[PDB]
């Protein structure tokens, strides 16, 4: 498939048979993520947090009415060290979709 | 006829009354009684009547009154959020508050007519459940502000008398009240 | 409006009251998960639910319709509690104890082994 | 609207069939919330169990370039092809369907099945489960962001009528 | 008066007549006669019509007749559903029930006045009708119940034979009847 | 009222009754439609639904308003034949099978562009 | 109605008019804002809209609740300037640019 990451990484996913390239910026990645998913003959892209949060802003001017390519934040080189707030991340989400901050 | 509030009789009523005491059948249908709603009853001489209140009362009946008011208030512009998902799933402090108002609306509010010593109940024994719960509740928000959680503040012992202080007679109130005061102030040393 | 005031043991048999206070919570949540069986499909529904929709069903087809039978007073409560054994015990939470130990179990016999 | 008796009954009628919508609508707001609650624990097990799958492949990839060979690491990148067969099955979700992800992910015909790659060759296995991590998250999530849109629609209709109508 | 069924002429009408023929507008501008408004018209001489019913016309024609009038019930309850959430919100199993009650009313209540046929309608004819509509709607609930969507429903092209049995005529029609019901059942058990 | 006594065969064309009623089944169903547009959003509409929403709108601007031009009945019965001729042949449920093949196909264009 | 006749040079302050109208445009929209995303959700925001309905809420607690004390007219107009002055300029599109820099200084924390 696709993935938007560090050079270094992306050998890996091709040994996972999935192209995989970065050049270490939010413009850059939005810009050539267009041809990307107008050259989406995948249907999943991955991008890291640290390129930018949400690949929703991006991408979202463009999929419109499409939806094969689904785009997820997945854990960075830092992360790789560190780890993730797993929890956070999920009740930020829930904060925004059911109205409120709740399982607390 | 068929509950309107809107008809020309109760229009007219309402317009020279001082007070509107609202039996409501959902509240006997969860065995709550007297079924007096406390969110559409009102009345119109709190005011004039304060004076009498902090002489014969207490000094600062008024404020305690406004208090546990302001409880009830909170407590039911919260249901619509309990309702969507639950009351386990809420934060510390709205657990708290629906705790403590279900206290409230179960150890105050409610009084039971064919008790022998429930049915009747004084303006000095009122008070003094009324300033039981509203230490109780400030002890519990320093403590969940402290960090303890509010499992531990449900299983206290103290709750079941200060639940249990309404089928106290009114000569053994005083006593009781003081001593409850102590225990309630002995368990927040504990969380302390 | 005055039923109260002539049920109950001495009266008639004494579970009369809590029996026909249940029977009415019943069918209330069994006709509005009737409604919502619609749009959702029974099969995202949980298993209580089902039991309602089950209820209400055999409850207006054999306490209603009774045709032009003559039914005493204990065929009826018969039949009552033959259908309110259709949801599982600890739901009945109105009656007492001892009158759901008294009476549940019975299952649909009479009104189909009989006219 | 023609003031009739007739009318009168007519709109009351109406009256009687919107609040007797408003309230269905709202059970079926609380049972897709049990739903999407019932979805979060799962979705975010997922991403545990992906971000401790993650941390392993990273391990792997990091000797297996220093510690092997800087090179050999490039020369696997061209050896394999990629993968493409990654075909969706579109997917119901409460009256709306949504695409649901069956890779085909072809593993043990492929090229050079073993030879000489020392952490390479282990390497290139731990991106497999990598892989297979990513498309559980995004299979979770996607069906959690879809029951989400569908309650805030459903809340949206609730306060249409309640409000305006 | 003003279409005003509240005036006093029909209530005083209301309570001596047998039966009761509502009329409706909405039926009229859709151009669809008789217009008979069937949620507002009643008759109080089925249960006494019953034997003659069974001894001419057929021995289970009131159960026929007991079986669309519930089916035309419940399809005007599902109605109340399709106005607030559309019709293809609905389940496979109560999209059924509206297709059917559409083909009910515009398959059998509707005639023809003006046509040399559709004029005049025996029972037996009637009859017919009603047993194939009831067939074929059993059958397609039977095949719903496995997995069929109600798509492919729709496009079988037994609902021309259906939609145009009422144009036969009095004398052409029992061996349309009869060649219909196998074609009926031939629509389902050939697929399997 | 007296519209069927002057009518048909041996007077304007075979054909008048079952063109009339038909437009008027066609076009209820579409104000029906609308009616459901304002509900559930035209976005969620079938194909169907949208061939009957077209056929109310192209109606009511091609059939109605004509503005002060004297039409004579074929003319009339041309323009409704083409209107009809939007919803496929199997919706025309009023019309006969002989009316169909002999009217049935024309467009809208080559009446006038 | 009769308004623009008693206020203004000579019978109250000069600003009394264009302050006045200023105010009620600002209260307008705070209004409508609040609700649109009372149904959408307040992701879809904007920089000012957040001035807009702290604006709102600023003046629904300090304007209009005065409780019992008894407010001359300047202390009135000192308030409303305060209010007015936590939106930038360009949006006191209605007031004339002298006293826009003569009055704008003081913000709410005079309480």
């Amino acid at each position: 498939m696709a993935v938007i990451a560090d050079p270094e990484t992306a050998q890996g996913f091709r040994l996972a048979g999935l192209e995989g390239y970065g050049a270490s910026s939010a413009e850059e990645a939005q810009s050539l993520l267009e041809t990307l998913v107008e050259r989406g003959g995948y249907a999943l892209v991955a991008v890291d947090e640290a390129l930018l949060p949400d690949p929703e802003r991006a991408v979202e001017r463009l999929m419109r009415g499409r939806d094969l390519p689904v785009l997820l934040p997945i854990a960075g080189l830092k992360e790789a060290f560190q780890g993730h707030d797993v929890e956070g991340y999920m009740r930020e989400l829930v904060r925004k979709t059911i109205g409120f901050d709740i399982k607390l | 006829p068929g509950g309107d509030m809107s008809e020309p009789v109760t229009q007219s009523t309402l317009r020279i009354v001082g007070a509107f005491w609202r039996l409501d059948a959902s509240l006997a249908f969860r065995r709550h009684f007297p079924a007096i709603n406390w969110n559409g009853s009102y009345s119109l001489f709190t005011s004039a009547l304060d004076p009498w209140y902090r002489e014969n009362v207490a000094e600062d009946y008024p404020e305690l009154r406004d208090a546990i008011s302001e409880l009830l208030q909170r407590e039911a512009g919260l249901q619509e959020i309990v309702q969507l998902v639950g009351p386990d799933a809420l934060q510390d402090a709205e657990r708290l508050v629906i705790e403590v108002g279900r206290i409230i609306r179960e150890d105050f509010l409610q009084q039971n007519a064919y008790h022998e010593v429930d049915a009747y109940c004084s303006m000095k024994k009122a008070y003094g459940i009324m300033k039981m719960i509203l230490a109780f509740y400030k002890e519990a928000e320093a403590a969940i502000k402290r960090g303890v959680s509010i499992d531990e503040i449900l299983q206290l012992p103290v709750l079941e008398r200060i639940g249990r202080a309404r089928y106290v007679s009114e000569e053994e109130f005083p006593a009781y009240f003081e001593e409850a005061m102590k225990e309630i102030q002995g368990a927040f040393k504990a969380l302390a | 409006r005055l039923m109260n005031n002539g049920v109950g043991k001495g009266k008639t048999r004494e579970d009369h009251k809590q029996v026909s206070d249940q029977l009415y919570s019943a069918y209330a949540n069994g006709v509005d998960i009737r409604k919502l069986v619609a749009i959702i499909g029974e099969d995202a529904l949980t298993e209580n639910d089902r039991r309602y929709l089950q209820f209400a069903d055999a409850f207006e087809r054999f306490f209603i319709n009774q045709g032009q039978q003559n039914r005493s007073i204990e065929e009826s409560l018969q039949i009552a509690w033959a259908l309110l054994s259709m949801l599982p015990q600890g739901e009945l939470k109105r009656i007492s104890k001892d009158h759901i130990g008294k009476y549940y179990g019975q299952k649909l016999e009479e009104i189909w082994g009989a006219p | 609207v023609s003031p009739t008796r007739m009318n009168l009954l007519q709109r009351r009628g109406q009256l009687r069939l919107a609040q007797k919508g408003v309230d269905l609508l709202k059970k079926k707001r609380d049972a897709l919330v049990a739903e999407f609650f019932g979805l979060v624990r799962e979705a975010m097990e997922a991403r545990k169990a992906l971000d401790q799958a993650a941390k392993e492949a990273y391990a792997a990839l990091l000797l297996a370039q220093a510690f092997d060979g800087p090179e050999v690491v490039a020369g696997a990148a061209l050896g394999v092809p990629p993968l493409e067969g990654v075909e969706a099955e579109v997917e119901n979700v409460w009256g709306s369907k949504v695409p649901r992800l069956k890779a085909t992910f072809p593993d043990g015909a492929l090229l050079s099945p073993v030879g000489t790659p020392a952490y390479t060759l282990e390497a290139s296995r731990a991106f497999r489960r990598y892989a297979e991590a990513l498309i559980r998250v995004a299979n979770t999530e996607t069906r959690l962001k879809k029951i989400g849109e569908e309650i805030k629609k459903t809340t949206r209709r609730v306060n249409a009528l309640e409000q305006v109508v």
